[PDB]
């Protein structure tokens, strides 16, 4: 990922809000920024510098130092609500573009919530099957955006981690799962494993461990 | 009044091919560079590539993970662009997105986008599901218990909790394509733990696709 953006940001109603985009190509072109909501195709908000297409308001605006480029919003909007997304090319002289991560901007329209956290061991079943599968369930947080981090023996593993992105709970809030897919083998090996989930900046832990 | 509509995706194998078009009108299409954006169920967007207009030279360049598998090509006098999947792989699965490319060394942007069109890549025929217990022991007042569905195919699976007696507390997950092509999700419920002991928790898996149905009883370890 030659660019890199912050995974989400918040901002309150009629508030200004700045999402940041970083990488090397930057100190040579400017970057170009989309919106796109849930279940729609993106659209062009910011092209060259500070150029907004038909459509799109004064309060969104481009700006650029270093190697950073930046989309700024004045005065949040609740259709503001979005994913955001920079471009530019991969490196100097290169002939391909690429995208940034994409940053979820939630426009606060219920309180923040810490996410509820239960992580299942295999079932002995699954067992059974000769599969191991941890279940990490992320459930009642808001806004809509968490990182998950596996250890295993207090160390980290990402190798056979799979996790969805946070969609709506039936009272409005946000849940997420993740999976951490081991053998049988692996799963009695080790001492503890561990589910981390970080949401605005804090961290919940829950450990399983393959006794007791 | 810029309009662009992709087609073609489909459901195919690793190792096949698989061709989409994306129709266009509203802007002059045999001036315009035209780019393929793909995006994972969930994910970021992710550049395909890019064809250059005639007057420019006509050529295309790719990103890495798909260059020499894939082709893009236009024909302007059908105002059409195309994408020519070939060798496909599991991780082309994607909604794979049409866009009129703008210019101006320097930089390009994607100025209109189009709908989408979804392509699947698995080798997987018809799968019915496997049903494991996520069960609850030693959150204060309540508990989590839930149910984990592995390895089905094609998409969907439904849960209900109780033959639909119980919502309250209820969510079911979105489903992830894994390596093999096989789609798991979970479902889960938070309930008083002092219901553990009267009220039975039965979760209803249902995939018509295989013509099956599970029950699973969910009880404390």
């Amino acid at each position: 990922s030659e660019l890199t953006q912050d995974p989400a940001v918040s901002v309150a109603l009629g508030q200004t809000v700045r999402i940041t985009c970083q990488g090397d190509s930057l100190r040579s072109y400017y970057a170009s920024w989309y919106q796109q909501k849930p279940g729609q195709a993106p659209v062009l908000v910011i092209y060259g510098k500070n150029n907004r297409p038909s459509g799109i308001p004064d309060r969104f605006s481009g700006s650029s130092s270093g190697n950073t480029a930046s989309l700024t919003i004045t005065g949040a909007q609740a259709e503001d609500e979005a994913d955001y997304y920079c471009s530019s090319r991969d490196k100097s002289g290169s002939r391909l573009s690429v995208f940034g991560g994409g940053t979820k901007l939630t426009v606060l329209s219920q309180p923040k919530a810490a996410p509820s956290v239960t992580l299942f061991p295999p079932s002995s079943e699954e067992l059974q099957a000769n599969k191991a599968t941890l279940v990490c369930l992320i459930s009642d947080f808001y806004p809509g955006a968490v990182t998950v981090a596996w250890k295993a023996d207090s160390s980290p593993v990402k190798a056979g981690v799979e996790t969805t992105t946070p969609s709506k709970q039936s009272n409005n809030k946000y849940a997420a799962s993740s999976y951490l897919s081991l053998t049988p083998e692996q799963w009695k090996s080790h001492r503890s494993y561990s589910c981390q989930v970080t949401h605005e900046g804090s961290t919940v832990e829950k450990t399983v461990a393959p006794t007791e | 009044e810029v309009q662009l509509v992709e087609s073609g995706g489909g459901l195919v194998k690793p190792g096949g091919s698989l061709r989409l078009s994306c129709a266009a009108s509203g802007f002059t299409f045999s001036n315009a560079w035209m780019s393929w954006v793909r995006q994972a169920p969930g994910k970021g967007l992710e550049w395909v590539g890019r064809i250059k207009s005639k007057t420019d030279g006509g050529t295309t360049d790719y990103a890495a993970p798909v260059k020499g598998r894939f082709t893009i090509s236009r024909d302007d006098s059908k105002n059409t662009l195309y994408l020519q999947m070939n060798s496909l792989k599991t991780e082309d699965t994607a909604v794979y997105y049409c866009a009129r490319t703008g210019k101006y060394p320097g930089e390009e942007y994607f100025q209109d986008w189009g709908r989408g069109t979804l392509v699947t890549v698995s080798s997987a025929s018809t799968k019915g599901p496997s049903v494991f217990p996520l069960a609850p022991s030693s959150s204060g007042g309540t508990a989590a218990l839930g149910c984990l569905v592995k390895d089905y195919f094609p998409e969907p699976v439904t849960v209900s909790w109780n033959s639909g007696a119980l919502t309250s507390g209820v969510h079911t997950f979105p489903a992830v394509l894994q390596s093999s092509g096989l789609y798991s999700l979970s479902s889960v419920v938070t309930v008083p733990s002092s219901s553990l002991g009267t009220q039975t928790y039965i979760c209803n898996v249902n995939h018509k696709p295989s013509n099956t149905k599970v029950d699973k009883r969910v009880e404390p370890k």
